[PDB]
Parts: C-alpha cells; structure tokens; sequence
C-alpha cells in the first residue's frame, strides 16, 4: 500500500524486457522528436586571445519513449518517477564547435 | 521498436559475440581498416612548447563477419546503430600525440 | 560481529530495499531534510576569478 | 575467430584461474620480472620545480 512499495512494483515492471540500445518508437517509420533548449546560467569567460568562450547552461531535453508508460491506477496513483539517465535510451546531442 | 530491440539483443548477445576478438575469419587473414581524416578547425598552433590542436572526424570503416543478419528475417532492417564501445574496434590511435591523449573524444554509436 | 553483519545484510538486501526510491509513506507525503553547515575553514577568497573556497 | 575465442575462454576460465594468486609453483620460489625501459620522448624538464616528463 505504501508508496514505495508500489515505485518498487513500478520499476520492476517498466524495466523487464527494456532496451536502453534501441531507439524508443514503436513503428520504424517513426521519429523521435526532441525538443531541445537551453538555459545558461553564467558565462564563466571570454578568452579573447584563444578565441574561446567557457558558458555554464542547462542541457533541457524532452521526448516520448514508448515503453515507459504505466497507468497510475494500478500503482498507488504513482504518476511519475525519477531514475538514473544511463538506465534509458538518450539522444546524442553533441556541441559540434 | 519490438524487432530493433530483438535485433539488438542478437547481436550483441555476449554468448556469441566476444568484443575483445579480432573478426578474422580462415586462420590468419587480416582486417582491413579504411581511414579518413575530416578537419574540422585548427584550434591553436602553439610554438612555445610546439604543440597543435585540432578538431578532426575520424572516419574509421571495417568488415565485422559476426554484426550480419538477414532483413527479411527482421523486418527488412538494412543498418541499426549499436554503441561502440560494446563491439570490437580497430585500436586506431594517434601515435605522436602531445599530454598523452592517444583516443578520441566521444565514443559515439 | 556475528549480529552486527547479519543486521547489515538484513537491512541493504537489495530484495527488499532498493536506494533510487524515495522513503515516502502515507501515499503523496514528502520527506522532510534537515540541513546544517558548519564552516572548518576559509581557504581562499580569489577576489580576481571572483571564486570562495571552503572546507 | 572461433578458435580463438575457445583459447581465451579457456585460459581464463575463473573456475580453474584467479588473478590474486602469484604464479609461484615448488613451494616458495619467486616470479622472475624482466624489465626493461624504452624512452618515447622526453616531454620537458622543468628546473623550477625539479620535475622531468617523460614517455
Ligand atoms: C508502420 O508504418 C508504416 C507506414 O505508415 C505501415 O505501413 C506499417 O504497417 C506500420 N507498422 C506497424 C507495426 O504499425
Ligand atoms: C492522484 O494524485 C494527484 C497528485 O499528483 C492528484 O492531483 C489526483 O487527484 C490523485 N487522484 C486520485 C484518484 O487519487
Ligand atoms: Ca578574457
């Protein structure tokens, strides 16, 4: 009955037969949209003489993964978790420059 | 997807696919590594301590007789993008690198 | 100890305590932090990269 | 190949191969460890603090 009981029964289930490898649609034909901001928050430096510039932001990222669905009824109205980022699948958003 | 994932599994399934083995196959043949250079800035040359930094794309290509499969039997599935860092690789380097940083960067699928 | 190692196992068996879940009771509770800092020294003040160090 | 990864499988088969144990046979006798240095590159050789860098 108690919360955690049921976040434990929820982990157990969502993460059975997940593959953290594959890209998260259901149809191959599908694409997953990431929404994609940025929030800076302070700009460390300048170096004029290398040409360089050092910034502090936050990395937001959005997207729908098909396998991480439950219905809260059935787990105590558990209706959203946290979990480590290396147990899913993530995009590779790199900074080209 | 529920194949891709399937496809997945197969692949890399640690039983049957051992990532510290070089895929030759008939004994003793080689493995031939196609490499290309891609620069993309030249980031400083300093020539107090005769150092030069770039920011380059290593393209790196090769024949891994273990990573086939056949589409038919998975969805008509023609490439899928498997992390690198579980299959085997070419320890290309570079070889007079300065600080001692011989591998790249990111590691990406 | 004999009784001190068998209450050590008995408590982390990650069969029954699992650390990435929150100690929530009572359905929707929050669970409550206390938080006190106490200052073993200032090492520095680098008034020119405008950075406090403190242990 | 396959072969070859039936010789590693086999070598370090954990059941009859652990790491922690010296390979030391017929009592006490030593492991015999031949070194030996090859320079790369002497990188600097800072005098001010009296510290060599080498490859
Ligand atoms: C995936 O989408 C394609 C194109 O809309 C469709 O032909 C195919 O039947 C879909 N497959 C599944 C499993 O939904
Ligand atoms: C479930 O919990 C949410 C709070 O996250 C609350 O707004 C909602 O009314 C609850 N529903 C039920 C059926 O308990
Ligand atoms: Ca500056």
């Amino acid at each position: 009955e108690t919360r955690a009981h049921a976040e434990e029964r929820l982990l157990k289930k969502l993460f059975s037969g997940y593959n953290k490898w594959s890209r998260p649609v259901a149809n191959i034909s599908d694409v997953v949209l990431v929404r994609f901001g940025l929030s800076i928050a302070q700009l460390i430096d300048v170096d004029e003489k290398n040409q360089m510039m050092t910034t502090n932001v936050w990395v937001k990222q959005e997207w729908h993964d098909y396998k991480l669905r439950w219905d809260p009824a059935d787990y105590e109205n558990v209706t959203s978790i946290r979990i480590p980022s290396e147990l899913i699948w993530r995009p590779d958003i790199v900074l080209y420059n | 997807t529920d194949t891709e994932e399937r496809l997945v599994e197969h692949l890399l399934d640690p039983s049957r696919y051992n990532k510290l083995i070089r895929p030759a196959t008939n004994g003793s043949e080689l493995v031939t590594v196609q490499l290309m250079v891609s620069l993309a800035q030249l980031i400083s040359v300093h020539e107090r301590e005769q150092i030069m930094t770039t920011n380059v794309w290593l393209t790196q290509e090769w024949e891994d007789y273990r990573l086939t499969w056949k589409p038919e039997e998975f969805d008509n599935m023609k490439k899928v993008r498997l992390p690198s860092k579980h299959i085997w690789l070419p320890d290309v380097v570079l070889y007079n690198n300065a600080d001692g940083m011989y591998e790249v960067s990111f590691y990406s699928n």
